[PDB]
């Protein structure tokens, strides 16, 4: 479990939180 | 992702005095549009500081530390966010600092599910007695009277139902590690 793609502020391309940010 | 509430928690920066500026691997986290409220034990500990973290979100609440410039901001507040009540307080006031019995005191005078403190420059995130404490460190890694060697850190907490993630950002060197702690409110 990888908690730099895996929190809200990552700039992960993979990251769930940062694909609902990119939702906009 | 939706219905979750997104709160960042940090202080004891101590711009310009200590350190000039967030860390870059910290501020390539900290963008706009992400965090709806920011709870800051203080130590900014200038206007410039409290400006930036505006930039972050609207909803900036502050407390104040024994170096703020800023004689108007609170000693102490109390929010409610989601389902939980949250306290804040910078935290030279416990003595000896991080004091257990004295924090645990304020969570019942305070009457709070969360207590957030300051003053150590060393991060907190546990469950004493079924209430959560959390300290998010120096974001800036700033010395303090008694240590020189200090982790940048700040804290995110994700509220969603009785559930908080609180998520602990380290920067160790230049890399960051991040931690996750769940509280559930009994």
């Amino acid at each position: 479990q990888d908690l730099m793609i895996n929190n809200p502020l990552s700039q992960d391309e993979g990251s769930l939180w940062n694909k609902f940010f990119q939702d906009k | 992702m939706a219905g979750h509430r997104l709160v960042l928690v940090l202080g004891d920066l101590h711009i310009p005095h200590r350190c000039n500026s967030l860390p870059a691997k910290f501020k390539k986290l900290l963008v706009p549009g992400k965090i709806q409220h920011i709870l800051c034990t203080g130590n900014l500990c200038t206007k410039e500081s409290y400006d930036y973290l505006k930039t972050l979100a609207g909803d900036v609440h502050i407390v104040r530390g024994d170096f703020d410039e800023n004689l108007n901001y609170p000693e102490q507040k109390v929010v409610t966010v989601g389902q939980f009540k949250i306290g804040l307080i910078h935290g030279h006031q416990v003595i000896p600092w991080g004091d257990m019995a004295s924090l645990a005191l304020l969570q019942r005078q305070f009457d709070v599910d969360i207590l957030i403190s300051g003053h150590t420059h060393k991060f907190e995130a546990f469950e004493h007695e079924n209430k959560f404490y959390i300290n998010p460190g120096s974001a800036t890694g700033a010395y303090n009277a008694l240590e020189t060697n200090i982790i940048p850190s700040f804290v995110l907490m994700d509220i969603q139902a009785s559930t908080v993630v609180t998520y602990v950002y380290q920067l160790i060197g230049d890399d960051v590690k991040v931690e996750r702690i769940e509280y559930k409110k009994p």
